[PDB]
């Protein structure tokens, strides 16, 4: 840990505080992932086993990688290659100008190489939002933080406490299913995707409630027959309204018909019929796909 | 998951990840001061442990991941077998359970012949000696794949693989000369054909490569095991398994022959 030369503080986390660091022998610029570990008395956090464990087998161009986990007496450092910003820095900066679509397309495209990649190796993200994918200057976007991650050998137990973000939580989380499954976090891009499209946040609730009626509200709220087994599900409501669902050129309207067709097959209510990553990626929309530098700002 | 797209490649690649992430056929014979029998002793424990904290199958079957491979390159006396043990199963728990049971309580049904300084520091040990490698695919997890082939679904039958798949971890004896998708086949015929007269489905040969055939060895040690898993030293498992949340599948005659 002598070797590393802390240069300033990019993350604040609750698993960890994440540093840009350097290697003074190496010149690498990497981000450092530093644990508490001294506190909590449960030796090793979960998050932390977790995000080591399953990121140590994925190695994909789009998704960070671990370069080292450094444990010791009290302190257990985790090492990753180092980017320059995040996207919601970046959808910030481009809020005047906003992001180019060929940009948008070709992050969105890179996002679901890498989250294809997870997918067929058995690891669920689960909290896929713009703070969580890194940028460079040279047009790449990569999924981070995989301390929420969950690998699916067999099918993972819904936690009864919410813990991922609630604006890019899926409905299925919401209406109290059973299991996770890889749709969830396909509903997650498709929402970073429209929030790029529109400059605007597509669903941001400010309760658990607030969340499942503007998702209704927008996408119409689902019965048996758009998606069966709805109405018996632990969290659903015959009380809750019956709102219509909205023409898709009012809630993304700088977006092609390829554009709203991928996204309204990624923001599918059952999550049965929700499209894949892996089958996304071949949809028209990427069929002239290219990959855009983006203008970052120090 | 829940969706047909990757299951072929999570197929594949628990295929791949199951060769690496296996132990040492015979790590039993060059360890010193343990036996076969200790671990048998030691497993049925976690069993019970399993129960006591309502942890899930797979939380079980990694722990025994962690311990194997943890033998398969450290010398071990008995006096500590269960603090390996015991943080084999607090590791697996942090990785699998939705939330583990605090440090407390694996120090505590320990009966206090351990530290919970030393549970931890026994944690950090394996996490060293495992190079962090923890998502080992296990026998619970090829069953699951391969119930996806029913025709249609029959909780029963599963119930039953998993039985004889959870009997496995038991004995290191003869089981440990098998990879986990060989153990889960032969769990999974063998529990189709006592419940319901079928075999290994064409369509599992054709997505596992494997034939009735070439389970065939397996499938005699495991069938050999379900007969006399009523006189075993170890009964937590059956115990376990008589309950009406797997159908007291574990009360099921087994067939005599096998007819293959
Ligand atoms: O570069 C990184 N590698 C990482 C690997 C794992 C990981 N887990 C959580 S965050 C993270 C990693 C980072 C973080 N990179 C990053 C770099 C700049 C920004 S920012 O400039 O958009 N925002 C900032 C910059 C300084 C202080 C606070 N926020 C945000 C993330």
């Amino acid at each position: 840990m002598e070797n590393f030369q802390k240069v300033e503080k990019i993350g604040e986390g609750t698993y960890g505080v994440v540093y840009k660091a350097r290697n003074k022998l190496t010149g690498e610029v990497v981000a450092l992932k530093k644990i508490r570990l001294d506190t909590e008395t449960e030796g090793v956090p979960s998050t932390a086993i977790r995000e080591i464990s399953l990121l140590k087998e994925l190695n994909h161009p789009n998704i960070v990688k671990l370069l080292d986990v450094i444990h010791t007496e009290n302190k257990l450092y985790l090492v990753f290659e180092f980017l320059h910003q995040d996207l919601k820095k970046f959808m910030d900066a481009s809020a005047l100008t906003g992001i180019p679509l060929p940009l948008i397309k070709s992050y969105l495209f890179q996002l679901l190489q890498g989250l294809a990649f997870c997918h067929s190796h058995r690891v669920l993200h689960r909290d896929l939002k713009p703070q969580n994918l890194l940028i460079n200057t040279e047009g790449a976007i990569k999924l981070a933080d995989f301390g929420l991650a969950r690998a699916f050998g067999v099918p993972v137990r819904t936690y009864t406490h919410e813990v991922v973000t609630l604006w890019y939580r899926a409905p299925e989380i919401l209406l109290g299913c059973k299991y996770y499954s890889t749709a969830v976090d396909i509903w997650s891009l498709g929402c970073i995707f429209a929030e790029m499209v529109t400059r605007r946040a597509l669903f941001p609730g400010d309760s658990e409630i607030d969340q499942l009626f503007r998702i209704f509200r927008t996408l119409g709220t689902p019965d048996e027959v758009v998606w069966p087994g709805v109405t018996s599900m632990p969290d659903y409501k015959p009380s809750f309204p019956k709102w219509a669902r909205q023409d898709f050129s009012k809630v993304v309207p700088p977006l092609d018909e390829d554009g709203r067709s991928l996204l309204s097959q990624m923001l599918h209510y059952d999550p049965n019929k929700r499209i894949s990553a892996k089958a996304a990626l071949a949809h028209p929309f990427f069929q002239d796909v290219t990959k855009p530098v983006p203008h970052l700002r120090l | 998951n829940e969706v047909p797209d990757y299951h072929e490649d999570i197929h594949t690649y628990l295929r791949e990840m199951e060769v690496k992430c296996k132990p040492k056929v015979g790590y039993m014979k060059k360890q010193p001061d343990i036996t076969n029998s200790m671990r048998a002793i030691l497993v049925d424990w976690l069993v019970e442990v399993g129960e006591e904290y309502k942890l899930q199958n797979e939380t079980l079957h990694l722990a025994v991941n962690y311990i194997d491979r943890f033998l398969s390159s450290m010398s071990v006396l008995r006096g500590k077998l269960q603090l390996v043990g015991t943080a084999a199963m607090l590791l697996a728990s942090k990785f699998e359970e939705i939330y583990p049971p605090e440090v407390a309580e694996f120090v505590y049904i320990t009966d206090d012949t351990y530290t919970k300084k030393q549970v931890l520091r026994m944690e950090h040990l394996v996490l060293k000696v495992l190079t962090f490698d923890l998502a080992a695919p296990t026998v619970n997890q090829f069953l699951t794949q391969y119930f996806l082939h029913q025709q249609p679904a029959n909780c029963k039958v599963e119930s039953l693989a998993m039985f004889l798949g959870e009997l496995s971890l038991i004995d290191a004896d003869p089981y440990l000369k098998y990879l986990p998708s060989v153990i889960a086949g032969a769990a999974f015929h063998l529990a189709l054909y006592t419940v319901t007269g079928q075999s290994w489905p064409e369509s599992l040969i054709r997505k596992t490569g494997y034939t009735l055939e070439s389970l065939k060895p397996c499938l005699m040690d495991l069938h050999q095991t379900y007969l006399k898993a009523p006189q075993h030293a170890q009964q937590s498992i059956r115990e376990k398994y008589k309950n009406s949340k797997y159908h007291g599948v574990s009360l099921l005659n087994p067939p005599e022959t096998l007819n293959l």
